[PDB]
């Protein structure tokens, strides 16, 4: 549902195969993890804030593995692994 | 393509590199190759859009 | 609130959103902030939504 | 912050020179290049453009760099005009005149030149074609170029092979999906067998056209030479021995000549300047004026790198603590104190420069003034104020 164009019309099912898997792993940014820095300015010995973009600490990792041998089906597009990418 | 896939270079595959239609060259913003220590353990990635503009 | 060394590397951030721990430590620009009453100005309430007024 | 080049001038000036028949195609898509920069590195000779002018490349902005580039014979240059009808134009190269282009005539010196030649063709190089023995500096340049059909074979069957006592002409076996001769007997008494087939002598001079195989093709825009013309009774198998395929020798092809370009210890190249896109695109020329001077201490010069505008005085300051990436350095308010250069590897720190005032005493029963600059020495207004 994703494409526009068709190319293969072979080997395709319909198999629910997917599996939403969820980590175990918080998001921890207390060792940098996740702080992206800063597209020109450079700081040097400051502890300035930063009204950015940063991953919300307490939200476990959603795991996205996605793979095919020799036959894939529509199932995975949309829900659940396709998701509304917000900002 | 409606069903999109891509190869490795490692051994074969089950199908081969093509889910799009591109028969010519498309106009692209930003086009190059960068190469990175594929030595390492782990690589981080971040992708946020404010204003319009990508990053 | 990033840390930078004296090489200007990112060692350690404060959330200011997880909990009211990380909301005294930035709110003084410091890891480690001094003793005191900290009024936490700006405390999740979680509200409801309230539109479409009716005359 | 900068981004990358095109590297145009490492293509341009590249010791490997192609051959006119197979010139080589280069893209450039999302980079920067200087058309200054560029002519005063390479060493041109003229500058022409078809439908464009270079005055007005300043400002305009193409969707991308298509460029050619090719030997250029001695005795082929007073034919290298638009619109000429030589053979170059002919069999060689076409010049696109429905589109904006440009012609640089460019020289390279004589020594570190190689040469590389080899025929963009498929039936030319798959019906037995070896590599191409020639002379060092020899330019290549084809008069003449057939094209064949998918489905023809340059031999026959071997039943009538051995038909013809006298003047037999060669056959092998062709793979499948191709069509063999037509050949026939017209004995006359002049010989034992006197038979002939099509494309006699010659495929450029036939009596029959019509029923030749190949015929004579004209070469395009973005298209190389269709292959030399090859006589299919001059080539195959003799006796039909049946050894080995249909495979013609190569001194069966003709309508090629070669040439040099020895000409005041240099050499010229040919390069076109194919331009699409006018004034819209990402790939472009950036010969503005930018912050990118010889900088120096001891006077606040302007600074406005890193998208920073600014007034401070420079100072040397060695810092090579710096991340790879890395260009400035803030304070803990966030302004501005310094940057490093990207091109020359040196670091400043910016200085806010004078921008006091002065004190002046005045009294009603006087006549001067007793000017007072506060926190400055005398050296300091003498050399930046007046004397
Ligand atoms: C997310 C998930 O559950 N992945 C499965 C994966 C998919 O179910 C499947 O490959 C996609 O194809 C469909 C839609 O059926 O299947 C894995 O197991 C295969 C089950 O078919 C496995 O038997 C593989 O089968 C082959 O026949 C093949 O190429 O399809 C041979 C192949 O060696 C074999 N793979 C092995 C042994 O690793 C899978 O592909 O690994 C199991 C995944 O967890
Ligand atoms: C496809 O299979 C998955 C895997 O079992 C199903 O997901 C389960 O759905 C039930 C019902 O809500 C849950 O209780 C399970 O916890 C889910 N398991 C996992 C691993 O997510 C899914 O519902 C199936 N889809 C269809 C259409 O049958
Ligand atoms: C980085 O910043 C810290 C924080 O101010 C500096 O530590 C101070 O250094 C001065 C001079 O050595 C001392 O008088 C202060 O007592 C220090 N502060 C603390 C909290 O210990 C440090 O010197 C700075 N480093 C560099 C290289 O500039
Ligand atoms: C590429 O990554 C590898 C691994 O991340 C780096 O190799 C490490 O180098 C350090 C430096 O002495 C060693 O202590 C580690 O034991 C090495 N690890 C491994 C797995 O070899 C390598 O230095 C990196 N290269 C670059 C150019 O960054
Ligand atoms: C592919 O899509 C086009 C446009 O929707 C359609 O004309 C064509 O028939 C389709 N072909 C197949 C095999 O589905
Ligand atoms: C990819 O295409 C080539 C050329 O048609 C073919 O030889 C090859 O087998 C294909 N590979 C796969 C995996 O289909
Ligand atoms: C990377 O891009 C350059 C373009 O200048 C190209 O020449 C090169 O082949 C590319 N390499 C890979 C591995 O894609
Ligand atoms: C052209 O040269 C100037 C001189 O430093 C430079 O600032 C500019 O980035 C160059 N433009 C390119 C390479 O496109
Ligand atoms: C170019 O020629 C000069 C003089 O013959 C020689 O010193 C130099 O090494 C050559 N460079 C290359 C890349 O061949
Ligand atoms: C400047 O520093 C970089 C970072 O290591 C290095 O790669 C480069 O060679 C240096 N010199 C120039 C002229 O860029
Ligand atoms: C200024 O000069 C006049 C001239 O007579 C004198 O009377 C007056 O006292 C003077 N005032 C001062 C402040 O010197």
């Amino acid at each position: 549902v994703i494409g526009d164009f068709n190319c293969t019309n072979f080997a395709i099912n319909d198999l629910n195969t997917t599996i939403p898997r969820i980590s175990e792993y918080v998001v921890d940014v207390s060792y940098g993890l996740g702080t992206y820095y800063i597209l020109d300015r450079v700081y040097l010995n400051t502890t300035i804030l930063f009204t950015g973009y940063f991953p919300k600490s307490g939200a476990n990792f959603r795991d996205l593995s996605l793979k095919g041998t020799t036959k894939l089906s529509t199932l995975w597009y949309q829900k659940p692994f396709l998701s509304d990418f917000n900002n | 393509c409606e069903y999109p896939h891509t190869i490795c270079k490692s051994i074969g595959s089950s199908r081969n590199e093509s889910w799009h239609f591109d028969k010519s060259e498309p106009l692209c913003l930003f086009k190059k190759n960068f190469t990175y220590n594929v030595s390492t353990d782990w690589l981080y990635f971040h992708f946020y859009q404010e204003r319009g503009t990508f990053y | 609130l990033l840390k930078f060394d004296d090489r200007g590397v990112i060692t350690n951030a404060v959330d200011c959103s997880s909990s009211f721990f990380s909301e005294i430590q930035c709110k003084t620009k410091s890891l480690l902030p001094n003793t005191g009453v900290y009024d936490l100005s700006g405390f999740t309430v979680k509200p409801v939504a309230t539109v479409h007024r009716r005359i | 912050p900068d981004l990358p080049d095109c590297d145009i001038d490492k293509w341009l000036n590249n010791f490997n020179v192609p051959s006119p028949l197979n010139w080589e195609r280069k893209i450039f898509s999302n980079c920067n290049f200087n058309l200054s920069t560029l002519l005063r590195l390479v060493h041109t000779d003229s500058f022409s453009c078809n439908n464009f002018d270079e005055s007005k490349i300043y400002g305009s902005c193409f969707k991308s760099i298509v460029l050619d580039k090719f030997a250029i014979p001695n005795s082929r240059r007073s034919d290298l005009q638009l619109g000429s009808s030589g053979f170059l134009q002919s069999s060689n190269y076409k010049i696109d005149t429905t589109s904006s282009s440009c012609q640089l005539y460019y020289s390279l010196p004589a020594i570190n030149v190689t040469i590389n030649n080899y025929n963009p063709s498929s039936w030319n190089r798959r019906y037995g074609f070896n590599n191409f023995n020639l002379s060092s500096h020899s330019v290549v340049y084809s008069r003449y170029c057939f094209s064949v059909n998918n489905t023809f074979c340059p031999c026959a069957k071997p039943s009538f092979a051995s038909s013809c006592k006298s003047h037999k002409p060669p056959s092998a076996s062709c793979p499948i999906g191709t069509n063999y001769r037509s050949c026939e007997s017209t004995t006359v008494l002049d010989h034992t067998d006197w038979c002939r087939c099509s494309c006699l002598p010659d495929p450029i001079t036939a009596y029959d056209p019509r029923s030749c195989s190949q015929k004579k093709s004209l070469v395009g825009v973005g298209e190389h030479c269709a292959g030399f013309g090859v006589d299919e009774e001059k080539c195959g198998v003799l006796d039909g021995s049946y050894n080995v395929s249909c495979l013609c020798s190569t001194d069966a092809f003709l309508g090629w000549s070669y040439d040099t370009c020895v000409s005041n210890n240099r050499c010229n190249i040919f390069s076109n300047f194919i331009l699409n896109g006018i004034n819209s695109g990402t790939t472009c020329s950036n010969d503005l004026l930018q912050p990118n001077t010889e900088v120096f201490t001891d006077v606040c010069v302007d600074y406005d790198l890193y998208g920073i505008t600014g007034q401070g005085i420079f100072k040397e300051v060695s810092a090579v603590y710096y991340n790879s990436w890395q260009n400035l350095l803030y304070d803990f308010n966030g302004n501005i104190i310094g940057f490093k250069d990207f091109v020359t590897n040196k670091t400043y720190n910016i200085f806010p420069c004078y921008a006091g005032r002065v004190s002046a005493a005045f009294h009603q029963n006087a006549s001067s003034l007793a000017l007072l600059y506060r926190n400055l020495k005398c050296s300091y207004v003498l050399n930046n104020i007046s004397l």
